[PDB]
């Protein structure tokens, strides 16, 4: 039989006058599941149902359960535990985000930026849609891989520094893969104007290259690429 | 009672649940200009919809000519003569509608030298009425085909004024005098509970896969909007149709495409022959979800297993190229890489037949209407819709045919939208409900909250979900169903006694577990009692004991020269079912298919026969 | 409710509440592309400070500069005191020089790959090393 | 919709191959004609780097006014330094000359 530690950031808005501080889990590794997210349910099932997470699939493929693990941050179902025993496994939530209760960090500033640049089809006239379909050359097609398979687990986001000093102002690297996606969407009409949407110093150009969001995406996706990518569209458009 | 705070919304349409058939009713409906308010108790991306890998089927006629009415006769021979062929008839005539509907919207479906939408070869299907060899009908953006349906749905879903209430947990539907006002719900974030009254309601919670203890569906995916309807005194149809699927990892339950056996994936046994022409030998691995998980889950009592305990089937990826892989199928390829440890190009993926659809759920028309059962016949009760997996139109009978239930979202989640706005005008009188109502969801709420008792909400989870699996399998006999009828019964006796630990508001997972626990319970009892009812073998549902497939005539010889048998006698009929939620006493009865189409000379009425592909 | 408005709501929520910010630079793993970047501000700040030092010393000080450097041979003449202030002008220089070169080369969209980043990431570091000795003692 | 903000960006990458190349150009050729054009690239780099910097890290606007003010002073004392520097004293590149062989 092998116990494993877990070190977990625990903080409750219902205790009086409570302060965040950390808790240590003993688990055997054979009654248990090789992932993460096993660890946290096992934990959750007999030890303390007070723990709070977000989870769904089970998969890796919804971006639920998305928090930072021993540094940077990964899928919980993804990551495998790791089996040495002389480690203590800490787990924390998303950094630089408010705490609604334990690992559950709050996302609503994250999915209203995804909302400010418009994912969704324009074309210039919609009197015949519903009746034909859009061709998209096979070639055409190629260029969106990479970006469609995007999950929004907002690792990547929270994984820049410029994201945590200016949260408020920078869009961030999930959210501005997703206008670039868009962009060379063949389909769509309104590329231009995307782009000219982008023209402050904060949208866009509070990205420095520091690639911590390439490095820590669990989905293997390269957001950086795309947003350097974006600023050469940005000075290489008339009118 | 004096501790919760009741704050109530007003509006003219509100769809609980925001997965692929809920989107497409939420956004339709402010389409057609409702004030429409979506509930939902997971983020809209999040919903299950995400994990469809396989495709969504339409008769676009991309890689041969096709013909939509094809796609009519394979769904309805796929359904066991159980699906009603008023909602089928309306399904696959709207089907290539829908899906150059979706890509008009911005769904990145892979692409032909013609520049078309790509289709693939799907289990169950056939040309010229399964004359014609095989057909290829199923749409798919690569392999995260419901991935990207579900965020090209909500991409295009910011459009509209929708609102949205994002981890709002809805507890029970608001009724009064046979009629729906709207939902009673809990929101998560705070711990409050909201009334949100509306003159129409759409009920879209999907399946109820959290039941068993291994399956392919969502931690999320517990099936509560059944219960909802449960609750309310309303039937529920088919409960004891659970689908399951042939290829399923053996590890952690995760589901690996049908899309594998589609392109030319093989299933290997121990002895190293091609398994699945010795049972189909026209269709042979890609037939009937039935069929192929039958086989399997057979081959396995004989003693040809393939693992560590020989209880798990290979499926193989080896003869494959590489290069076809990495192209059509990248989605599997990494999750089997993950979860079971080996790769696809080489080494073969270890399968094991797991729960995966419910063709069962809320009573349903083909306008998506949900249906009481009144004096032996067809109610419609006001105000309420049901679209998707928690639906019941009967549109996949006794079998769901491969890539069925994605255009069951899309098309029947429209409908719903379409019935609302023909039936009543935005701006119309909203239905004033009682000051005094819905405080017996929240009397519920409250015990559980303070739960005090001897068994945990987990423990009784694990013994819920064992019971389920070990009696109600693939092979299931009338004394193995019997005992776990009344072990089902003594648990939901247990519910009483019931322990808890977390007494927060804001975010209580321990309480809102439990909340699923009740609507699990709830939809197990109406499932294993069905089940042990039905003396029949019929799609999915096949007893050991009886595998004679009753019907009004006997289809196997010549027609007419033949007594038909009466209504209690066949068993070609939906199970409806009623739970006494007080003591926990299932009452059941049955209602008519429907044979009908919405018309003959249009479309012809397919009878019933020998089925075996 | 619109996408300029939801922002607006979520600072009113939790500015005026007593939700905690989770933990940050404290716990997340350091890595070389992010401290590489760090170094690149830092020298970029030291560099730019030399400079205006020089600049405002040439208006807001008397003496002209080979009086300075008269001035400079003050303590003895510093064995190799003179190459190590040598070699600590040149060093900050160098990696900004160098690791400017590879920012350029990332605005053209190549090298962005994660074993691309830390192949370039030390031939920076390699050529610091060597440009600053190698011209520290010239 | 007048596209300030890519120009910019442009004009920050035009300037740093600029005085990418001025360094061997100096060293190359060491002349009163290269010190000013070495002092404008130099003084401008700078400005605009640290511009990044103020508007990355200084929050709120009744901080931001000062600091980019404040800034487009040093930087107009700075160039004006080197210019006074070049035209009466020894020059930027022979400053440099007379620095190392000591
Ligand atoms: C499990 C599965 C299913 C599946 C599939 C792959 C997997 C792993 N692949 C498919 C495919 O390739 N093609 C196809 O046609 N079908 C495929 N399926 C089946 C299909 O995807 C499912 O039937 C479908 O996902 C059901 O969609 P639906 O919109 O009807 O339901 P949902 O996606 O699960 O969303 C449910 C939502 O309801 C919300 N909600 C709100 N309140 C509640 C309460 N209180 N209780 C429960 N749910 C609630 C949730 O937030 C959720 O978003
Ligand atoms: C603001 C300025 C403040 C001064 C401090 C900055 C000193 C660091 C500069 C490093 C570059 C070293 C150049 C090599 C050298 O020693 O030049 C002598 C050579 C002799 O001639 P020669 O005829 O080539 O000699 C014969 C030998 N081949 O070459 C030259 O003539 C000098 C050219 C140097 C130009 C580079 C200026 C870079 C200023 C950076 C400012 C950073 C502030 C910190
Ligand atoms: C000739 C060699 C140099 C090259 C090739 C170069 C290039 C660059 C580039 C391209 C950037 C912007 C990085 C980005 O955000 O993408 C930068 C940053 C910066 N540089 Fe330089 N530079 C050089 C010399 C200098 C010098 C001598 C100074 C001092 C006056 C200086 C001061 C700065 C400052 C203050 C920054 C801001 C840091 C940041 O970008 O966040 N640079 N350098
Ligand atoms: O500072 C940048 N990164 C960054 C990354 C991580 C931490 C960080 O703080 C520091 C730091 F560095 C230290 F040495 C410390 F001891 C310390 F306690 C910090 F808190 C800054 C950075 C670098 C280049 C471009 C843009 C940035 C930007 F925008 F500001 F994010
Ligand atoms: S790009 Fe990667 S890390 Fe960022 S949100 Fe998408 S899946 Fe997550
Ligand atoms: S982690 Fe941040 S700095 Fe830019 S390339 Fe990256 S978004
Ligand atoms: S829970 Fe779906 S990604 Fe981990």
């Amino acid at each position: 039989p092998r116990i494993k530690k877990f070190a977990i950031y625990r903080w409750d808005p219902d205790k009086t006058g409570d302060k965040p501080h950390m808790q240590t889990y003993e688990i055997d590794l054979n009654n248990c599941g090789p992932m993460v997210l096993d660890a946290l349910i096992k934990i959750k099932n007999e030890i303390d149902s007070t723990l709070t997470f977000r989870r769904s699939c089970r998969e890796g493929i919804c971006g639920s359960c998305a928090m930072n693990i021993n540094g940077g941050n990964t899928l919980a179902c993804t990551r495998r535990i790791d089996t040495n025993l002389d480690k203590v496994s800490k787990i924390y939530p998303l950094p630089h985000m408010y705490v609604i209760k334990d690992l559950v960090p709050d996302l609503s500033n994250f999915y209203a930026q995804y909302k400010s640049i418009e994912p969704y089809l324009k074309k210039k006239d919609e009197s015949q849609e519903g009746k034909q379909q859009y061709l998209q050359s096979i070639e055409e097609r190629e260029k969106l891989d990479g970006l469609y398979e995007c999950i929004l687990c907002a690792c990547c986001s929270t994984s820049c520094p410029s994201y945590w000093w200016n949260g408020d102002k920078y869009l961030g690297p999930a959210v501005l893969m997703q206008a670039y996606r868009w962009m060379i969407d063949s389909r769509d009409d309104f590329t231009e104007e995307r782009l000219a949407k982008l023209q402050d110093p904060f949208s866009l150009y509070r990205c420095h290259t520091i690639m911590n969001c390439t490095g820590t995406c669990p989905k293997g996706l390269n957001p950086g690429k795309a947003i350097a990518e974006i600023k050469k569209m940005m000075a290489t458009y008339k009118e | 009672s004096t501790q919760y705070p009741v704050v109530d919304h007003e509006f003219d349409a509100v769809v609980v649940g925001a997965g692929g058939a809920g989107l497409r009713a939420a956004f339709g409906l402010s389409e057609a200009g409702f004030n429409t308010a979506c509930v939902t108790k997971l983020f809209p991306t999040r919903s299950h919809t995400v994990a469809a890998q396989g495709g969504i089927n339409a008769a676009l006629g991309n890689m041969e000519e096709d013909n939509w009415r094809w796609h009519f006769y394979d769904t309805v021979k796929g359904s066991d003569w159980l699906g009603d062929q008023d909602a089928i008839h309306y399904m696959t005539e709207q089907a290539p509608a829908s899906v150059v509907e979706l890509e008009n919207y911005g769904m990145p479906f892979s692409r032909t030298e013609d520049g078309k939408i790509y289709q693939r070869a799907f289990g169950g299907q056939s040309l010229k009425f399964g004359k014609g060899g095989q057909a290829h009908r199923c749409c798919c953006v690569a392999d995260r085909t419901g991935h990207s349906l579900l965020h090209t749905l909500y991409g295009r879903s910011l459009r509209y004024d929708t609102s949205y209430f994002v981890e709002y947990f809805a507890l029970d539907l608001l009724m009064e005098n046979g009629e729906c006002r709207g939902v009673i719900a809990l929101c998560i974030e705070d711990g409050s509970i909201h009334r949100i009254r509306a003159r129409n309601t759409v009920v879209a919670t999907g399946g109820y896969g959290r039941t068993y203890f291994s399956c392919t569906s969502a931690h999320t995916s517990t099936g509560d909007g059944t219960a909802m309807v449960t609750r309310a005194g309303l039937p529920c149809q088919d409960l004891e149709f659970v689908q399951f699927h042939p290829t399923g990892i053996y590890g952690a339950g995760c589901l690996i495409t049908e899309g594998c056996r589609g392109e030319g994936g093989i299933l290997i046994n121990s002895q190293g022959e091609r398994f699945m022409e010795r049972y189909a030998p026209v269709a042979k691995d890609l037939a009937s979800r039935d069929v192929v998980s039958r086989s399997m889950t057979l081959e396995i009592r004989e003693g040809r297993g393939c693992g560590p305990e020989k209880d798990h089937v290979y499926l193989q990826l080896h003869h494959l190229p590489p290069e076809q892989l990495a192209v059509r199928l990248p989605g599997i390829s990494e999750t089997a890489m993950i979860f079971a440890g080996v790769d696809v190009t080489k080494e073969p993926i270890p399968v094991l037949p797991t729960v995966h659809y419910n063709m069962g759920g809320i009573p349903t028309n083909y306008k998506g209407q949900v249906l009481r059962h009144v004096n032996g016949q067809d109610q419609v009760v006001p105000g309420l819709y049901a679209c998707g997996e928690a639906a019941c139109a009967s549109v996949h009978g006794a079998n769901r045919l491969g890539a069925n239930s994605l255009l069951d979202l899309v098309v029947f989640g429209r409908a719903c939208a379409l019935s609302i706005a023909e039936s009543c005008r935005p701006g119309d009188k909203v239905p004033s409900i009682k000051p005094n109502a819905g405080e017996e969801s929240v009397m519920n709420l409250d015990k559980l909250r303070f739960a005090n008792g001897t068994i945990r909400t987990s423990e009784l989870r694990l013994s819920m979900q064992k019971s389920m699996q070990s009696h109600a399998a693939v092979f299931r006999v009338g004394s193995v169903l019997q005992e776990g009828c009344e072990k089902i019964l003594r648990l939901y006796g247990d519910l009483q006694h019931l322990k808890t630990f977390d007494r927060g508001m804001v975010w209580n997972t321990d309480l809102v577990e439990t909340l699923e626990l009740q609507n699990l319970m709830l939809c197990a009892l109406q499932t294993i009692y069905g089940a042990e009812a039905r003396k029949e073998s019929r799609g999915a549902h096949a007893r050991e004991d009886f595998k004679e497939r009753v019907d009004e005539y006997d289809y196997s010889k010549p027609i007419q020269g033949q007594q038909k048998k009466p209504f209690q006698e066949h068993w070609r009929k939906h199970t409806l079912s009623y739970v006494d939620v007080k003591t926990g006493k299932v009452s059941l009865e049955y209602r008519p298919v429907i044979d009908k189409t919405l018309n003959e000379a249009d479309c012809a009425t397919v009878p019933p026969a020998i089925r075996s592909y | 409710t619109t996408a300029k408005e939801e922002m607006e709501r979520f600072w009113n929520k939790n500015l005026g509440s007593n939700r905690p910010l989770s933990p940050h630079i404290t716990i997340y793993r350091w890595s070389l592309p992010m401290a590489m970047s760090i170094c690149h501000r830092g020298t970029g700040i030291a560099l730019s400070a030399g400079v205006s030092l020089f600049g405002l010393s040439a208006l807001l000080l008397p003496g002209n500069f080979e009086s300075h450097l008269e001035l400079v041979k003050s303590l003895c003449l510093g064995p190799t005191l003179i190459y190590t202030a040598k070699f600590g002008i040149v060093f900050p220089l160098m990696y900004h020089t160098w690791n400017g070169i590879r920012h350029l080369i990332w605005d053209l969209g190549k090298g962005l790959t994660i074993p691309q980043l830390t192949q370039s990431g030390v031939v920076v570091l390699i050529l610091t090393v060597l440009s600053s000795v190698g011209l520290a003692a010239m | 919709s007048s596209k300030a903000a890519s120009l910019h960006w442009t004009g920050e990458r035009v300037v740093s191959v600029l005085l990418l190349g001025l360094l061997p150009a100096a060293y190359l050729n060491p002349c009163s004609a290269m010190d000013y054009s070495l002092a404008a690239a130099l003084t401008l780099h700078g400005h605009w780097g640290i511009g990044q910097v103020v508007t990355d890290y200084v929050r709120g606007d009744a901080l931001q006014k000062a600091a980019k003010a404040g800034l487009l002073a040093l930087s107009a004392f700075t160039f004006a330094g080197l210019c006074y520097f070049n035209y009466h004293d020894v020059g930027i590149c022979k400053a440099v000359a007379m620095l190392w062989k000591l």
